[PDB]
């Protein structure tokens, strides 16, 4: 086995600095190289910079130059990444991947990924609205929940404490202008059984540490 | 030393031979190698060298090319083979490929949900448009409003193709200030694909 494990997701403000870890095990620590990546959402991967773990020397790229610090700890097999000044593009998913020998082209093992977010807003709860079904779609009708204005990712909706899977489909998050997150979650249900069977969907934000549980009615 | 991949997007049935091709602007011997990236997921080492498998890839990943072509080809798709594809040159990677399953046409089931009275209490009205298993996934999505385009002030997104029947869901939603939604009678949500066109629509307070 080899693995790269790193820290939890992170949230910063403009301006200020965030810190990954990559705890690794299973192969020696100083025997590879240690690069980091990024990927912003919706977009490709990027290249920030390698640290050789013997004697923590490092080459960054020209992008990240003087912004970036990459150390390591050999006693437990670390490798850390910070990067200051924080930015809106700045926000994507961090990666750890090792690379053979003093190479830098096969990188055959990554880590699970960091997501960190950069923006001047808050952790905030979202706002949970209902989408209402009516039925003029024959005997299939459409129903869901409108989950507004959360910070930062990710939620996760499940309907009728997943007794509810067929039909489901919860859609990416889009980032509004107020730099709030908006998803929806819906589901394709028989129009027969609108005003009778019950139908809630469980959002569960844990950055807030808030579950909204909402019950769709028909109109 | 940039890098050019093509196609952006290509559409292949199970068991058919696809081939993806990134390009450097110079000289780079074999310095290139090939990734796997599913939506969520954590990029895979597919091809190292220029034409080296990684262990554990099966036999149906080859790579091949000297100069600038440098191909990769998959002899047999699989299931588990529709993802995106990126190529790495030193420390530049390319844009990607993505792999899409080959299906039938699909017309979009559409549905408009009016915003809740319980979020017009707040001062923002919300109206989301749901396009319902449709394929292909490039659809355009228009907003009227009293049969006047809106233009400018709408977000989408697309779920990852359905593992069951291949096709593609949107979701739309037409932002626009409480007021402003009061205004205005007809709301309509316009899905135009391949010489096909459908119009949701409904009546505000009816």
């Amino acid at each position: 086995q080899v693995q790269l494990v790193q820290s939890g997701a992170e949230v910063k403000k403009p301006g200020a600095s965030v810190k990954v870890s990559c705890k690794t095990s299973g192969y020696t620590f100083t025997d590879f190289y240690m690069h980091w990546m990024r990927q912003a959402p919706g977009q490709g991967l990027e290249w920030m910079g390698w640290i050789n773990p013997t004697g923590g020397g490092v080459n960054y790229a020209h992008k990240f130059q003087g912004r970036v610090t990459m150390t390591r700890d050999t006693s437990i097999s670390t490798a850390y990444m910070e990067l200051s000044r924080l930015t809106s593009d700045d926000t994507g998913v961090y990666y750890c991947a090792r690379s053979p020998a003093r190479e830098l082209l096969p990188l055959d093992y990554w880590g699970q990924g960091t997501l960190v977010t950069v923006s001047s807003a808050s952790t905030k709860g979202p706002s949970v609205f209902p989408l209402a079904p009516s039925s003029t779609s024959g005997g299939t009708a459409a129903l869901g929940c409108l989950v507004k204005d959360y910070f930062p990712e990710p939620v996760t909706v499940s309907w009728n404490s997943g007794a509810l899977t067929s039909g489901v489909h919860t859609f990416p998050a889009v980032l509004q202008s107020s730099g709030l997150y908006s998803l929806s979650s819906v589901v394709t249900v028989p129009s027969s059984s609108l005003g009778t069977q019950t139908y809630i969907c469980n959002v569960n934000h844990k950055p807030s540490n808030t579950k909204v549980d909402k019950r769709v009615e028909p109109k | 030393i940039q890098v050019t991949q093509s196609p952006s997007s290509l559409s292949a049935s199970v068991g058919d031979r696809v081939t993806i091709t990134c390009r450097a602007s110079q000289g780079i011997s074999n310095y290139l190698a090939w990734y796997q990236q599913k939506p969520g997921k954590v990029p895979k080492l597919l091809i190292y060298g220029a034409s080296t498998l990684q262990s554990g890839v099966p036999s149906r990943f080859s790579g091949s090319g000297s100069g600038t072509d440098f191909t990769l080809t998959i002899s047999s798709l699989q299931p588990e083979d529709f993802a995106t594809y990126y190529c790495q040159i030193y420390e530049t990677f390319g844009q990607g490929t993505k792999v899409d399953i080959k299906r039938t046409v699909a017309a979009p089931s559409v549905f408009i949900f009016p915003p809740s009275d319980e979020q017009l209490k707040s001062g923002t009205a919300s109206v989301v448009c749901l396009l319902n298993n449709f394929y292909p996934r490039e659809a355009k999505v228009q907003w009227k409003v009293d049969n006047a385009l809106q233009s400018g002030n709408s977000q989408e997104s697309v779920t990852e193709q359905d593992s069951k029947d291949s096709t593609y869901s949107l979701s739309s939603t037409l932002t626009l200030s409480k007021a402003d939604y009061e205004k205005h009678k007809v709301y309509a949500c316009e899905v135009t694909q391949g010489t096909t066109s459908v119009t949701k629509s409904f009546n505000r307070g009816e």
